[PDB]
């Protein structure tokens, strides 16, 4: 037997994800500050999105 | 990521030969290639991780002082 395809589909899921995981890779002061901390809640999920992504590539790579 | 036990694994790393040797090497189930692949996202994940507990620091930090600032009105 040879594992010529099983590794090339491998690679092109693998290689889409990890490029979609890179995409995702980047009184009125307590308001400012609030809208602050909102931006920093979203980088938060955004960039943990990214690492469950990547992670989730792990695993099929490792299945 | 540990440096001791990822020095270790870098030197047994970067020592394998070319994708044709491990691939000629057992051509029934590309081994070799995939426990690269696997050593690869193993630290690309821990790279990401790390930066993912930097920036949830900081966010519990704006969390904590805007809080403060609530508290301080």
């Amino acid at each position: 037997t040879s594992a010529a395809e099983a590794v090339e589909e491998l690679k092109a899921k693998v290689a889409e994800l990890r490029e979609q995981a890179a995409a995702e890779a980047a009184q009125a002061a307590i308001e400012k500050l609030t809208a602050a901390a909102e931006a920093a809640t979203e980088a938060d999920a955004r960039a943990q999105a990214a690492v469950a992504l990547e992670k989730q590539a792990l695993d099929e790579v490792v299945a | 990521r540990d440096m001791a036990v990822w020095g270790r694994v870098r030197s047994c790393y970067k020592a394998a030969p070319a994708a044709k040797k491990l691939d000629a090497e057992m051509p029934n189930t590309l081994f070799g290639s995939v426990a690269l692949m696997y050593i690869k996202q193993v630290r690309r994940v821990a790279r990401k991780a790390v930066l993912q507990r930097e920036l949830a620091a900081k966010l519990a930090k704006a969390q904590q002082d805007l809080a403060d600032k609530q508290a301080a009105l």
